[PDB]
């Protein structure tokens, strides 16, 4: 959140995209498309669950979007072995909050 | 309630008191009746102040003409008047 | 710590729910602090306090209260070492609580602590031990071990809850280690679409 | 004509609709008819018709009345038929549908009627028709559907609007009495079922409406009474009423405001029977609901004040040049702050104001700021400062005050309590100006009340904030520019003083002031009755207020909140909150003042005297003596001591007069008030164990005088004395319980730390009227040992109640209440202080003394059995219940068994008489029927007398008996069971049981801690039955099962014995069922049972006894004014 | 001692034990009530 | 002195309070009277069994044919009930 917008009820929606490169064990985060410095490194064979910690402040709290940017696989492909090479986003019934 | 029961009890108490005050068995002579009246209802009621009223009330109470009053007669009429007074008070005055 | 989680609940296993009969058990309070004991339905929720919901009917000792969907003064507080005998009569749909072999009475003088209970799923022995408290739950697997059963309950025909269970009764407790669970479809506040 | 025809057709169909009871019963014809009607008339069309608007008269055309031609337009009577059809046929069951129709079609109608209620429009034909339509069709429907309003928070604004509209319509004039009654009934029906939090705004209106106490105000009294009575939980409990949240600070403030307004208005107003009778329940209800310790966030010492909207006069005064400089500074600050709001909204400077353009022409520097707008900004400030001057608020410059907005910051600058109050009154003046503007608007419109017309203080905190922003902004700008301002706040003079600000504090202070007024007019009444009798009675208003309101208010409030006044700060007996030491002090002051007021003056109060005495009892119950005695004003201490001393004087004066107009007055006063109130006070002291702290020094001396005078009176003999004996005995027993000095053990008194002699120095208590030696405190009272030896001797003699009337009535209660209290203080008791150095106990009481005593009482009652009248006996039994707890086991064999056995024999004899009478017939039966009735009555009296002791004894020793077999206990079981058999067999016995328990006002459950379950006989049998079951063998239960069947067959006792004898080899088998296995295990584990079941005769007799008990127990558990 | 135990052994049988009070690192920080704002009245300084 | 006035005013308080809560604030409707009597007397009344008996007694007690019991009529009836209670006292023997 920008310091100027800070303290104001923003009329926009914030989008935070969390990227993980499994081969390199690396994680990065992009805010509204702009890369953020915060990066993480993980050991091989680690299991990570997508997560969100929120204090509700409005009727519409948050939304998990399972999208795909250019040349980046969606989450379902990593999550399910059958979809290992499927690039179309999916949210099968097993996936739930 | 039991308070209204006690109200009837108070009526009976006052009645038997003056029924035996002069020894008139259980029935109010003219003298017992007069003394009773100016005792129970001091103010709104008059017997000493209105002796002609006392005599007319002797005749009216004693429609039987006995001159003595048992429980039924005065309970009916005295209760009617003494309660209706406040009903008029609320209505107009 | 959060009070909704502050007290540990120990109950019998669901498979031991009693549908009918007259059952008895004992609960000795090694400490006088906050401790509840009674009968809970099999669908008891770990996070909600005992007797603050319709699921459980219990007696809290430190204050001398009977809890079900709230609190109402009833009985008297126990001292350390006192044994609360809990009785349930499903033929009459009543729950009785006795202290040191004497039947506790509510303010109105009624002997039955709770009345007009629908059998439903059943009922299980349950206790809630606030922080820093110790109790002893005797389910009557060894009938002689009971302290006040003969004095109260035996002649009334009540049964030790585990009189004929050759193996000890299994218990489940309110483990306070947070874990992730699916969002309930009927959660009052949070909806996932 | 066409509307009339269609309305008439719909009305006819609705009338044809079947009745609700037929619909519920499900009559096929009725259901078919209702279906036909529903098909003929669509519901949505009815809703539309109800929605359709009715032209309402207007004051147009130069103030003329434009009233539509009734016969030529759409009229409410037409909608009335629609409503009737909708109710009878379709009915209202869905909350959503109720709200939908209410909002769309009804609520506009009641709004219109309320609006038309004004003077010009009041008598219009359309207005009268609307009143008729509402009161005949709409309001009753809402009253019927009221319960649906529960849980309607989602439409809270609409519900609140409905409540306000209905209340306004109720106030409306020109209504017929029936119409007003219907509207009021709807209002109560809605307020009963609607949630409490909903009532916030309505109650806010009522706070202002009711205090006037006019004729239109009476219905609000009932409404508030009902609402507060229903929701008292929600208002006082810290937790709040279940599922309904908790009250708000503003709501509690409104509650207190309403309470005090009603109190003051009622006190000032002259007497009115109806108004007072309606008020007292209301005042009691709010008093109970309001929390005892609640403290208002804001308090007004000035306590200023249909509505007056005229603003505080400011134009009259002039404005100094100093304040004009401040006006310019605040004008530029306000311009800058408005420009800051504009920058927040993204507005900038422009040529003109346009929402889309987001630019402003006046957003220009203060130098170029136009004069016209400059005057606009300044004039409110001029008015505010002139208002300050008119209020006499004096502002002094300590120092001078210090496009792109540049607003001086106000957040950093704060305001003291004075300045916060000043901001409040400035916002009040601004709101009054606003209300004056609304007043001109409402005058033009012709009526109505703007929702904000209600006083600013009454307005919600958030709503008050709306005007408070500008008020507090001006105050802070004053402060920064250097204006110091002060008017000498009586509020700050009072200071926060939370203890004083507690509601109970003010209530009690007002009560004490009224108490002084009571002393004044009682003195006046006493003087006039003594001489110069006259009927003016100028204080008559105050007298009637006192008696009618204050005394019932005292009773209800101090009964509902007794706990809060008794809970100590260290230990909180009540749910929450504890009274202050000062609050306890005023409680004591009130108690003493009331005792003094009623002293020797009961006859003057007359019919009000019983209520006064009840108030005395309640205040005594709620009194906390220990705290005040430990710390409290010497004046209140002396008041309590003077109450005690005067009580002692009065009771001794009794004593000598009894031994033989003022004397009779003292006699009646003591008989009616002093003795019972003193008894209650002593009982409270004993229950709370306050005796050691409270009864000291002069209090102890007064208590000694009271005790010894009572005892001497008891020794004296007279008929009126024996009349008084019961109350004297109860009072002296309570006094013995309260007494902290072992008066019965002077020889060991020196050990008692809490004694007058030990506390006071030898040089002391000589200036006082104290005997040198404790024995001479009063010699008449015997020592404990001699009392015990005597009572034993008389008991052995077995003399009669008449022979020793004083003993049973006084000495026995005294002694049985004495032993328990001093047992713990004496040896042989749990010594909590054993590890530390323990002084020798002041008393020498031992459990053997109590055991001997109890044996004595048993002997006296057993001797007195069979006498025609022993009314003292029940009192003796209740007084003797406490001792039984510590009775030694051997008492059962020594005294109880023969005692209850004699009664069993008497029961056998009397039932024999009963069967002989039954054989006798006609006049023979009638003669002796009343006889046997009398024997049953006396036997029942003795039976109740004996049991409670036996019950309490059983409770103590049931553990022993059930742990180890007891032949004596088994015999007792047999005996009590036989008594119960006689009870069940004899119907006359049961009716006489009920007659006694009812006539003698016996509280049957109290002894256990009126129904058959409550009946002692069945209670005793149930309490002992476990022993009967225990002494039996588990195997033999099948034999009992068969014996109960035989008893249902009604076989003779010998017949059932022979049945079991011939069926003796039908015993249950352990191998047959497992339960019998652990039954057998426990049975063997208990010792001495190897000799059990040795004889089949034992088996059969045991089974028969138990079966006879169970069968009759089962029978029991499961079965003229008009003339 | 064991850690976070809910069961214990005893004379008659197993004892059920509730949650145990736990000390917090902050509990060791000594926090007295602030007194800097307080200034001594002379009548109290002479007594001081 | 004024003890009969005290009894009478207690009577007024009780029956007016029992009228207001249930129906028209002053007079005695049928439902008002039924609940009122329930409040008033217990262990002596035989009307408790049927409210239709209360209804028909109300019908008679409303010889004026209005369905509402006048205060005077009600007080005279309860005076007759005092009569019945005194007869009960004598019958006791
Ligand atoms: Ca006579
Ligand atoms: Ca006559
Ligand atoms: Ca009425
Ligand atoms: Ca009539």
């Amino acid at each position: 959140v920008s310091p100027g917008q800070q303290g104001r009820i923003s009329h926009t929606d914030l989008v935070i995209g969390c990227l993980v490169d499994l081969a390199t064990g690396l994680m990065t985060f992009t805010a509204n498309g702009k890369e953020s410095n915060t990066f993480f490194q993980v050991e091989p064979n680690t299991k990570l669950f997508p997560a969100v910690f929120v204090l509700p402040t409005h009727q519409n709290v948050v939304q998990f979007e399972l999208g795909k940017q250019k040349n980046i696989m969606p989450l379902s492909a990593a999550m399910f072995l059958s979809e290992r090479k499927n690039p179309a986003p999916q949210c099968p019934p097993r996936l739930e909050v | 309630g039991s308070e209204l029961e006690s109200a009837m009890e108070t009526l009976i108490n006052v009645f038997h008191a003056h029924s035996g005050k002069e020894g008139d068995k259980y029935k109010l002579s003219k003298k017992e009746l007069k003394d009773l009246l100016q005792t129970e209802l001091s103010g709104f009621l008059d017997v000493q102040k209105d002796a002609d009223a006392v005599d007319k009330v002797m005749k009216e109470l004693d429609e039987n003409g006995d001159g003595e009053v048992d429980f039924k007669e005065y309970v009916v009429l005295v209760a009617a008047l003494t309660v209706a007074c406040n009903n008029f008070f609320w209505e107009t005055s | 710590q959060s009070r909704g989680d502050r007290a540990r609940i120990f109950r019998a296993e669901k498979s031991y729910a009693v549908q009918s009969g007259r059952w008895y058990f004992e609960f000795e309070a090694v400490t006088t602090g906050e401790m509840r004991v009674g009968w809970a339905r099999p669908e008891l929720r770990p996070d909600v306090e005992l007797g603050a919901d319709d699921l459980a009917y219990v007696f809290n000792g430190h204050r001398g209260q009977r809890w079900h969907l709230g609190s109402e003064p009833f009985g008297r507080p126990w001292q350390s070492g006192d044994v609360v005998g809990c009785m349930i009569d499903l033929t009459e749909n009543t729950i009785i609580f006795t202290l040191n072999g004497e039947v506790l009475m509510s303010d109105s003088g009624s002997e039955t602590a709770f009345r007009d209970i629908e059998i439903g799923d059943g009922f299980l022995p349950v206790c809630s031990l606030g922080p820093g408290q110790v109790g002893h739950l005797n389910l009557g697997q060894d009938v002689s071990s009971l302290r006040f059963f003969a004095i109260c309950g035996l002649q009334e025909g009540f049964e030790p809850f585990a009189i004929n269970m050759q193996r000890p009764v299994t218990t489940w407790f309110s483990k306070s280690l947070p874990q992730f669970e699916p969002v309930p479809l009927e959660h009052p506040h949070y909806e996932v679409a | 004509a066409i509307m009339s025809f269609y309305a008439a057709l719909i009305d006819l169909l609705g009338r044809c609709a079947p009745e609700t009871h037929l619909i519920q019963a499900g009559k096929g014809e009725a259901l078919r008819i209702r279906a036909i009607l529903r098909s003929l008339v669509p519901l949505d069309d009815l809703v539309g018709i109800i929605s359709l608007p009715l032209q309402i008269p207007t004051l147009g055309k130069d103030g003329a009345l434009v009233q539509p031609k009734m016969s030529a337009s759409f009229v409410p009577d037409h909608k009335a038929s629609m409503v009737l059809f909708l109710d009878r046929v379709y009915g209202i069951e869905n909350q959503d549908f109720l709200l939908h129709v209410l909002d769309v079609g009804f609520l506009p109608d009641m709004r219109a009627a309320a609006s038309l209620d004004t003077a010009t429009f009041s008598t219009t034909e359309m207005a009268l028709a609307l009143n008729r339509y509402l009161c005949l069709a709409v309001l009753p429907l809402i009253t019927k559907c009221a319960p649906l309003f529960a849980g309607t928070e989602h439409r809270a604004i609409m519900v609140d609007s409905m409540l306000h509209t209905v209340y306004r319509l109720s106030r409306g004039r020109s209504l017929t009495k029936a119409q007003r009654d219907v509207i009021e009934d709807c209002l109560m029906a809605l307020c009963r079922y609607i949630r409490p939090s909903m009532l916030q705004h309505l109650l806010r209106r009522l706070v202002f409406d009711v205090p006037i106490l006019n004729e239109f105000a009476k219905m609000p009294l009932k409404l508030l009474t009902n609402h507060y009575e229903r929701c008292w939980k929600y208002y006082c409990l810290p937790t709040g009423w279940a599922n309904f949240g908790v009250t708000s600070e503003e709501e509690l403030h409104l509650t207190r405001k309403l309470f005090w307004g009603i109190f003051d208005s009622l006190a000032h107003k002259k007497y009115d029977q109806e108004l007072y009778r309606i008020a007292m329940p209301c005042l009691c209800a709010i008093a109970g609901a309001l929390p005892p310790d609640y403290v208002d966030a804001s308090y007004s010492s000035k306590t200023e004040k249909n509505f007056d909207p005229r603003p505080v006069e400011t134009l009259n005064v002039i404005i100094p040049e100093k304040l004009d400089s401040f006006i310019n500074k605040f004008a530029e600050y306000t311009h800058e702050k408005w420009a800051f709001d504009k920058i927040q909204n993204n507005w900038s400077y422009g040529e003109n104001i346009d929402e889309e353009l987001k630019t402003h022409p006046m957003l220009r520097p203060y130098k170029t700021f136009s004069e016209k707008d400059k005057e606009i900004y300044r004039w409110p400030i001029k008015e505010s400062l002139k208002a300050m001057i008119a209020w006499e608020w004096t502002v002094e410059k300590a120092r001078e005050g210090e496009y792109n907005p540049q607003p001086p910051d106000l957040s950093v600058v704060t305001l003291s309590r004075e300045l916060q109050a000043m901001a409040e009154q400035l916002a009040e003046n601004y709101h009054n100006t606003w209300g004056r503007k609304k007043k001109q608007e409402l005058e033009a419109k012709g009526g109505g009340s703007h929702p904000l017309l209600v006083p600013y203080d009454t307005l919600t905190a958030k709503e008050k904030a709306r005007d408070r922003e500008k008020a507090q902004e001006l105050l802070k700008f004053l402060q920064m520019n250097g204006y110091a301002v002060t008017r000498g706040l009586k509020d700050m003079e009072l200071d926060t003083s939370s203890i004083e600000k507690r509601f109970a504090f003010g209530f009690l202070q007002q009560l004490l002031r009224w108490m002084d007024i009571s002393q004044e007019f009682i003195a006046h009444l006493e003087a006039v009755v003594s001489s110069g009798r006259v009927e003016k009675s100028p204080h008559e208003q105050e007298i009637k207020f006192f008696a009618k309101i204050l005394l019932p208010l005292i009773n209800q409030y101090f009964t509902n909140h007794c706990l809060y006044f008794l809970s100590t700060p260290a230990k909180v007996l009540g749910s929450g909150g504890h009274a202050s030491n000062k609050e306890k002090e005023m409680i004591t002051s009130l108690f003493c003042k009331l005792a003094a007021l009623v002293r020797h003056r009961v006859s003057l109060f007359g019919t009000d005297a019983p209520a006064v005495v009840n108030c005395l009892h309640i205040l005594a119950r709620s009194l906390d003596a220990r705290t005040v005695m430990k710390s409290g004003p010497e004046i209140v201490k002396a008041g309590l001591r003077s109450f005690f001393e005067s009580a002692s004087e009065d009771i001794e004066k009794m004593v000598e007069n009894l031994r033989l107009k003022g004397v009779g007055q003292n006699l009646t006063y003591t008989t009616v008030a002093l003795l019972p109130v003193l008894t209650t006070l002593f009982q409270h002291i004993a229950q709370h164990q306050f005796g050691d702290d409270v009864i000291l020094d002069d209090v102890q001396v007064s208590c000694y005088r009271t005790l010894c005078s009572i005892y001497s009176l008891g020794t004296t003999r007279n008929p009126y004395v024996e009349k008084l004996r019961p109350a004297l005995g109860e009072c002296l027993a309570r006094l013995a319980a309260a007494m902290p000095v072992a008066f019965l053990e002077p020889e060991l008194n020196e050990y008692n730390a809490c004694s007058v002699y030990t506390t006071k120095s030898p040089r002391e208590r000589a200036i006082l009227g104290l005997p040198n030696s404790v024995e001479e405190m009063c010699p008449d009272i015997p020592v404990l040992e001699r009392l015990m030896a005597e009572i034993g001797g008389l008991a052995e003699s077995g003399a009669r109640y008449t022979e020793m009337p004083h003993v049973i009535e006084i000495t026995l209660p005294m002694l049985c209440s004495y032993l328990p209290r001093w047992w713990e203080r004496g040896p042989e008791a749990p010594p909590p202080a054993l590890p530390a150095g323990a002084p020798p106990p002041c008393t020498a009481v031992t459990s053997d003394h109590l055991n001997s005593l109890l044996g004595n009482i048993l002997r006296i009652i057993v001797n007195n059995l069979g006498i025609d009248e022993a009314s003292w006996m029940k009192r003796l039994a209740v007084f003797a219940q406490p001792i039984v707890s510590r009775a030694r086991p051997e008492l059962l064999r020594s005294h109880f068994i023969p005692t209850i056995g004699r009664l069993r024999k008497r029961a056998g004899k009397v039932v024999a008489e009963e069967e002989q009478l039954r054989l006798e017939a006609k006049a023979e039966a009638e003669e002796g029927e009343l006889l046997v009735r009398d024997e049953f009555s006396v036997l029942c009296r003795d039976l109740y007398a004996l049991y409670p002791l036996l019950i309490r004894y059983v409770d103590n020793n049931r553990a022993h008996w059930l742990t180890e077999p007891n032949p004596n206990a088994e015999e007792l079981f047999r005996m009590v069971g036989e008594i119960f058999i006689y009870w069940s067999k004899s119907h006359n016995f049961k009716r006489e049981e009920q007659n006694f328990v009812v006539q003698n006002e016996i509280n049957n459950m109290s002894f256990l801690t009126y129904s058959v379950q409550t009946s002692l006989i069945v209670a005793t049998l149930k309490k002992m039955l476990p022993i009967g079951l225990n002494m039996c063998a588990p195997t033999d239960q099948d034999l009992i099962v068969l014996a109960k069947a035989r008893y249902a067959l009604k076989d003779t006792d010998e017949e059932v014995r022979e049945f079991l004898q011939n069926n003796l080899n039908l015993q249950g088998k352990v191998e047959g069922s497992p339960s019998l296995r652990w039954q057998m295990a426990l049975y063997r584990g208990v010792p001495g049972r190897e000799e059990d079941a040795d004889d089949p005769e034992k088996i059969v007799r045991r089974v028969q006894e138990v079966s006879a008990v169970l069968y009759h127990l089962d029978q029991t558990e499961h079965p003229r004014r008009r003339a | 001692q064991p850690i976070k135990e809910y069961r214990r052994e005893g004379p008659r049988g197993p004892h059920l034990v509730g949650p145990s009070r736990c000390l917090s690192h902050l509990d060791f920080v000594p926090c007295p009530v602030d007194t800097i704002q307080i200034v001594l009245p002379p009548h109290l300084e002479r007594i001081r």
